[PDB]
């Protein structure tokens, strides 16, 4: 991401794609390495009533 | 007939149920006991289980069974073994006195029938387990015993009948669950107040291992009566399969909490506005009753209208007709509150034996405390519905029974105030 306009068109050229829309290296659009908490949901069986378990 | 009380004074049983006559000797013959118990007791056991069988007198323990039947139980050939009448006088379910008033107040007809159900299942002694509680109670019952005894109804030659009949009186050591049966006989055996399990049932293996019969004090007590008036005079009380009269008693929130003799099927509301002289405040006040003891569910005013005081009728009003003890409860109960006293009640009288009772009970306990304070959300109302189902029919005796109706009685009918009671609670925390 740091290369100058003249090596990115002799890129874009000598590939012929546009290079630059895609870059194979990340750089910021990545997710930050430290996340908020998260707080997954429960799964169908988990109910006090109407949960017997030999009807599942 | 079709409508049923207003029993009369002469045809009211307990004629010394407010203990304004003599309760001892002299007065009990004045008013009528002991008379021809000699021509009962040679007409025989067959005669006397008969009258029973015709009168249709069902268990006034709670149970409902009938007595006629139980007592046939014990009609058999001795196989060496001694027999015995055991007589619950214990009284443990709340809102019930009425087998104190006629102990302390009516002991003759009580030993008179103690004489007269051992003589019909065949019977050397009637041991009359009473509440350890009641000790005037025992110890007027023991002064009617040492008379009875003087005079010769009891002991050696009953009434001159040559059968020979012993009344013991044992008192307990404050258990409610010693009011059931088999644990009553263990209680009398001298070990824990733990029920056994049925089979064996007490007409095989019962006190001491002998063929005996648990029967109820107002059971026992209107036993002699039923023998010198006839079964058809009882059962013609009463509606049909609940015959005879039944003593009430009415607490709670009436003008006059009192314990009363009425005929069977009578109206609730007639009941309670002739005799407890009506709910404080009037039946627009009225908001529940519990009307067999704490062991039978609630039932709301709309249904409170019409209902009649039948076993079948309160078991068509998904009640029971228990000891005839009618709880009441205004607009200014906390009802939620009432019933976890009943399940705390429960909680500290279960015999902890068996799993389902003792671990589920405090349960509920638990949870119908949280229930008052508002702390629960509203799955946890079915999840105490399903606990509840999981206790009853589980256990080994009734006590777990006795405490899952009530629980039961409060979710079917006051389910919208545990609803708002938890809503107020969130609401004023978050
Ligand atoms: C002929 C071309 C020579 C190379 C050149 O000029 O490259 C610059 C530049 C490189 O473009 P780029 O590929 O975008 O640069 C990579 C980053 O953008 C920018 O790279 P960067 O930001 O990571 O760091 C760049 C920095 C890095 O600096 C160093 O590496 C300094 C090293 C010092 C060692 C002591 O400076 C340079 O690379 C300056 C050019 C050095 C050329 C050295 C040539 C002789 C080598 C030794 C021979 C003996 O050239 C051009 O843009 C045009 C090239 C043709 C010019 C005619
Ligand atoms: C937990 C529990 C407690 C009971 N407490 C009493 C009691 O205090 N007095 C009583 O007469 N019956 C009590 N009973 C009911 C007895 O089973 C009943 O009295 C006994 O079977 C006598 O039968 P009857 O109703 O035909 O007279 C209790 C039952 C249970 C399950
Ligand atoms: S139900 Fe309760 S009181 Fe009855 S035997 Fe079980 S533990 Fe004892």
């Amino acid at each position: 991401a740091s290369a100058t306009r003249v090596i990115q068109k002799l890129r874009n050229w000598a590939s012929g794609q546009d290079l630059q829309a895609k870059l194979q290296l990340r750089y910021q659009e990545i997710a930050k390495r430290t996340q908020p908490p998260p707080k997954l949901p429960v799964g169908p069986s988990h109910k006090l009533s109407n949960n017997y378990y030999c009807t599942r | 007939k079709t409508s049923f009380g207003s029993l009369k004074d002469e045809d009211r049983i307990f004629t010394n149920l407010y203990g304004r006559h003599d309760w001892r000797l002299k007065g009990a013959l004045r008013r009528g006991d002991w008379y021809k118990t000699k021509e009962i007791l040679l007409k025989g056991p067959d005669w006397i289980l008969g009258e029973m069988k015709t009168s249709g007198l069902r268990g006034r323990g709670g149970a409902g069974f009938p007595t006629g039947l139980k007592w046939s139980f014990m009609n058999k050939p001795s196989d060496g073994r001694p027999k015995y009448l055991v007589v619950n006088a214990d009284e443990g379910e709340p809102g019930t006195c009425k087998d104190r008033e006629i102990m302390r107040h009516d002991p003759h007809k009580l030993v008179e029938g103690c004489l007269v159900g051992g003589r019909a299942m065949g019977a050397r002694a009637a041991y009359i387990y009473i509440r350890g509680e009641f000790y005037n109670e025992a110890s007027n019952l023991q002064v009617a015993i040492r008379e009875a005894y003087e005079a010769g109804l009891i002991g050696k030659n009953a009434c001159g009948s040559d059968y020979d009949f012993d009344v013991f009186v044992v008192r307990g050591a404050g258990a409610y669950i010693c009011g059931e049966e088999t644990a009553l006989i263990e209680s009398i055996e001298g070990k824990q107040g733990k029920p056994r399990l049925k089979p064996p049932f007490p007409a095989d293996v019962g006190v001491f291992g002998c063929p005996t019969t648990v029967a109820n004090v107002e059971t026992v007590a209107v036993s002699p009566t039923i023998c010198r008036r006839g079964g058809t005079w009882f059962a013609g009380f009463g509606r049909e399969r609940n015959s005879g009269t039944k003593l009430f008693n009415i607490s709670g929130h009436v003008n006059h909490p009192c314990t009363v003799e009425e005929e069977m099927s009578v109206p609730l509301k007639e009941l309670i506005e002739k005799h407890a002289g009506g709910v404080t405040g009037g039946w627009d006040n009225l908001l529940a009753v519990i009307p067999g003891g704490s062991s039978t569910p609630l039932i709301p005013k709309s249904v409170c209208e019409t209902v009649l005081m039948d076993f079948d009728a309160l078991v068509q009003a998904q009640t029971g007709l228990g000891t005839a003890a009618v709880i009441v409860m205004d607009r200014s109960t906390d009802i939620v509150k009432a019933i976890a006293r009943l399940i705390e009640f429960y909680k500290h009288e279960s015999c902890g034996q068996c799993t389902p009772c003792r671990e589920g009970v405090d349960w509920m306990n638990k949870v119908m405390a949280r229930f008052v304070k508002g702390d629960a959300r509203p799955a946890e109302i079915d999840s105490l519905w399903e606990i509840s189902k999981q206790i009853e029919g589980h256990t080994i005796c009734a006590l777990g029974d006795g405490a899952a109706w009530p629980v039961q009685g409060l979710i079917r009918h006051f389910r919208p105030e545990l609803e708002d009671r938890m809503q107020r609670f969130a609401q004023q925390h978050r």
